[PDB]
């Protein structure tokens, strides 16, 4: 069983953490997002590559630690999705509506 | 122990990828298809296509060739599980999604599955949804029907398989074990229990998590999986350009089907385990002992 | 008419030896690639699986030719064997010739014109051509084989199929035989290979390395081509042209004979040329 | 046994009356978001028949199906190349864009197939950023430090060389950028041109003179 949690959210910088189990997190990508449901940013497989939207280039930025994923916070729900692919660069459907390897969402304001 | 067989004869003569097959219940004749817009029916021993009719729709996702042997379904892309008479029939119509896999209950009955989450039983002579199973959240991308039609489960992309049953109409119980798409589904030939092949380079077996297979080496997933006809083997086909033979028992890798120069699309089984065909995108269907 | 024939005994039986060494293994090779295109629905298989049977069958006919040359140039064997080594070793490069320009063209209707030429581009087509030379060959051979006259005796030496001075027939018959040999498959090889270095320059969806490669191999191919035959074939029209006795021809003996060594290079360059280059087999 | 010989034998006749048909014919694949007017580059699927110089194409679109489109996409790996249409007037799926087209690149089965990338909205483009309503520089900061009416070609230009550097940072499969709008009848051509490019360099592949 597949399943993710996030700690944080509240009023406004912040501790985004993703909270994953189940499946193998070195493996696969991850990737932002926020609701548009719009993709944020990404980690490739080492800590390297990393690309940023721009509205997110400057403010914010993202870490990765050997099943948990940091962001912090410089205004909507943050689920905290992956990619399927497990050893290849593609992703396609993080985008996607009622995509299931997606988190559960912190309000932040 | 370890198995090695090569191929016996070569279908040769289609135009573009064979994508699905599907064997009658005589092995001798098997239907093939591709996504050229072609349903060949060729006949194994003699390598005589006994016939071979055109489709309405070149991307055909799958086929499936009656028990009874009169009708053929051609379920593609487009939604419509079209019916071809034998010695077009009907076009049914309701499916939001891509015809991922079609399977005949019975000689008036088609069950079915969309790219949309529901998968839907119809009445060919009436083209009306008896029964709808609509409580998936990813794409259904494979059918899998015991020996009794009564249940059958639709593995889908959110890493999840659900069993249903045909008349009632509902889900009783989920597995998701998985941790990416589930493209392939095969029930074992005894019993509940099925294998899931996925993307993550990783085959698990489900019944009422309870096996996996993996290397560090295979690093492509799943794109066909059935037995055999006793189920000790598990022929699952691989996204690198050979196939891949598995114990259904034995966590270790029983060897090898290398001979086709693209992915393996479909990897049927002839209902008296007398032979197996792996139609790949290499446009060949290579037939094995 | 003797003839002082030491060059053979000094150059010839290198240049048979290596080349015997190298392309047999080299055209099995090229032979075994081929069939891997005809595994595929790929037209320019059969015209490598041909060229390289028709290279293997020149093969066969140079050690009777090895062991003449080593036997002062004197045949010993029956007259079977002059008169069919000299069709292998005088005919069987016109077979390759031509399995050339095959090949060039069909990379020509193939790269240049994509969209057209379908039909011709099919394996019924290439085992129609394949037939249609190999009638050629057939005709060509039985004309030279029925003239009892192929093989001679001079200085209780027997010389196969070689004449000092020039027979009648077999001087008016080299024209023929330069002509149609020589000057149109030249000019398809050329007008092939201008229109497929033309297409690769217009290609937009490659880079510039693998065009330079491209232009790299196909200059390799017609440099080997011309280098490798140009002065036979012009030795062979001078020798029936300017050529009327016997001192002429023991003149141009040396010359007329290190371009039949070039020839016999033929079939050593045309296996890793056509074959190993390819980043297929690799 | 002769019935099902000569019976046979018609079967390879029209077997092979397809071939030539089938091999007469190019498959194509026409993807882009909703807002993206791929119909007007047309102009279960919305199937298209359309030829140029006497050889047909079919440009099939896939507009029946949902958001998830991960798995049917791998059955159009057999085609020639993918018209992929983008809206970049909205700047929000902009990104989107990107990161579809760079889930297309590295994708295990489309590294073989090249790419058309059509750059659907120009006018719309053109006008926005004259207007100037939504900053580019505020969705992407790397256009207040790119160089080359000159605004509207910079800002063309760097959409564009957005995808063809996450094409480019990944030879085989080429992407080949083009801008087109509504008004434009000539997309055909550039489809049927791009798709014998395509062609050509298969054959250099298979012909084995590369
Ligand atoms: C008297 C003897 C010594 C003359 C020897 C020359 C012939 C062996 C060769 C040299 C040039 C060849 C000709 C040049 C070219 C062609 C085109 C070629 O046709 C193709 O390649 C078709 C390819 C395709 O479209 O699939 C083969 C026939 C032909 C007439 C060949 C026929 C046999 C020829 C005359």
């Amino acid at each position: 069983q597949v399943q993710l949690q996030e700690s944080g959210g509240g009023l406004v910088s912040l501790r985004l953490s993703c909270a994953a189990s189940g499946f193998t997190f070195s493996n696969y990508k991850m990737n932002w997002v926020r609701q548009g449901l719009e993709w944020v940013s990404d980690i490739s497989q080492s800590g390297a590559s990393i690309s940023y939207t721009g509205s997110v280039k400057g403010r914010f930025t993202i870490s990765r630690d050997n099943n948990t994923l940091y962001l912090q916070m410089n205004t909507a729900v943050y689920y905290c999705a992956r990619c399927p692919a497990p050893f290849t660069r593609d992703c396609f459907d993080v985008t996607s509506t009622t995509y299931a390897y997606r988190g559960q969402g912190t309000q932040v304001t | 122990g370890r198995i090695q067989m090569r191929t016996r004869r070569t279908l040769r003569g289609h135009l573009a990828k064979i994508y699905a097959m599907h064997w009658g219940t005589d092995s001798r004749l098997l239907v093939s298809a591709s996504q050229d817009g072609k349903l060949i029916i060729w006949d194994s021993y003699t390598t005589n296509k006994v016939h071979a009719i055109p489709l309405r729709s070149s991307w055909v996702m799958t086929c499936a060739y009656a028990p009874s042997g009169n009708y053929v379904a051609c379920g593609g892309l487009d939604n419509i599980c079209s019916i071809y008479n034998l010695k077009v029939s009907r076009e049914l119509a309701g499916h939001t999604g891509y015809l991922s896999c079609c399977r005949f209950l019975d000689d008036n009955q088609i069950v079915t599955s969309s790219g949309d989450t529901t998968c839907a039983l119809w009445d060919i002579e009436t083209g009306q949804q008896t029964t709808t199973f609509t409580g998936h959240t990813g794409d259904v991308m494979s059918l899998s029907l015991a020996p009794d039609t009564r249940l059958f489960v639709s593995g889908a992309c959110d890493a999840s398989a659900k069993l249903w049953d045909v008349r009632e109409g509902m889900c009783r119980q989920t597995f998701t074990g998985h941790e990416s798409d589930i493209n392939a589904i095969c029930f074992f030939p005894n019993g509940n229990a099925f294998a899931t092949g996925s993307d993550d380079a990783t085959c698990r077996l489900f019944d009422l998590e309870l096996m996996t297979y993996s290397h560090d080496n295979i690093i492509c997933g799943i794109t066909s999986v059935s037995f055999s006809k006793s189920g000790r083997l598990l022929l699952a086909g691989y996204d690198d350009f050979n196939c891949n033979v598995w114990d259904a028992l034995k966590a270790d890798r029983a060897g090898v089907l290398a001979g086709h120069d693209n992915r393996v699309s479909c990897l049927g089984v002839t209902d008296d385990g007398m032979a197996v065909a792996t139609g790949s995108w290499d446009s060949f269907l290579k037939i094995w002992n | 008419c003797t003839i002082d024939h030491t060059i053979h005994q000094t150059l010839a039986p290198v240049v048979y030896v290596t080349v015997l060494v190298v392309g047999f293994p080299a055209n099995c090779l090229s032979l075994y690639f081929g069939y891997l295109q005809i595994k595929a629905r790929n037209e320019l298989g059969v015209y490598l699986c041909n060229l390289t049977v028709a290279d293997l069958f020149y093969i066969c006919s140079l050690p009777f030719w090895l062991q003449y040359v080593l036997q002062h140039d004197n045949w010993s064997h029956g007259d079977l064997s002059c008169q069919v080594c000299g069709i292998l070793l005088y005919e069987n490069i016109y077979i390759s010739v031509g399995f050339l320009c095959c090949i060039s063209v069909d990379r020509y209707l193939a790269v240049a014109h994509p969209f057209r030429f379908h039909q011709f581009r099919t394996l019924k087509a290439a085992v129609g051509v394949s037939v249609v030379i190999w009638a050629k060959e057939l005709l060509t051979s039985i004309y030279f084989l029925m003239h009892e006259e192929v093989i001679e005796d001079e200085n209780q030496h027997r010389v196969c199929f070689e004449h000092y001075p020039i027979q009648a027939w077999q001087r008016a018959i080299n024209y023929y035989r330069f002509l149609v040999g020589f000057l149109f498959p030249i000019c398809l090889l050329l007008a092939s290979y201008q229109g497929i270095l033309r297409a690769v320059r217009r290609s937009h969806g490659t880079q510039k390395s693998r065009k330079d490669q491209i232009q790299r191999l196909v200059l390799s191919t017609v440099v080997i081509f011309l280098a490798c035959f140009l002065p036979y074939h012009v030795l062979l029209l001078v020798r029936s042209v300017w050529e009327a006795s016997c001192d002429f021809a023991k003149g141009v003996f040396n010359a007329y004979h290190f371009s039949l060594l070039l020839t016999s290079f033929n079939c050593v360059a045309d296996p890793v040329l056509y074959c190993f280059v390819s980043e297929t087999t690799h | 046994e002769k019935a099902q010989r000569e019976a046979n034998k018609k079967i390879e006749k029209q077997l092979q009356k397809d071939k030539q048909v089938y091999r007469a014919t190019h498959r194509l694949l026409l993807l882009g978001a909703d807002n993206s007017g791929k119909s007007t580059i047309v102009k279960g699927i919305f199937e298209t028949k359309f030829q140029v110089d006497k050889v047909n194409f079919h440009m099939f679109d896939v507009g029946g199906q949902r958001d998830e489109r991960r798995k049917w996409i791998q059955c159009f790996n057999d085609v020639t190349a993918i018209i992929f249409v983008v809206d970049s007037s909205d700047y929000n799926r902009l990104q989107e864009a990107l990161n579809l087209f760079k889930s297309i690149w590295n994708n295990r089965w489309l590294r073989t197939i090249s790419v058309i990338l059509f750059l659907n909205k120009q006018d719309l483009l053109a006008e926005k950023v004259l207007a100037g309503k939504s900053k580019i520089e505020d969705y992407f900061p790397e256009f207040a430090r790119y160089t080359t009416d000159p605004r509207v070609t910079r800002a063309k230009y760097f959409i564009r060389d957005e995808f063809l550097r996450i094409s480019t940072a990944s030879g085989r499969h080429y992407c080949y950028p083009h801008f087109t709008c509504a008004v434009d009848t000539e997309n055909a051509r550039r489809i049927f041109n791009d798709c014998r490019d395509i062609i050509q360099r298969m054959h250099l592949r298979q012909y084995e003179l590369l």
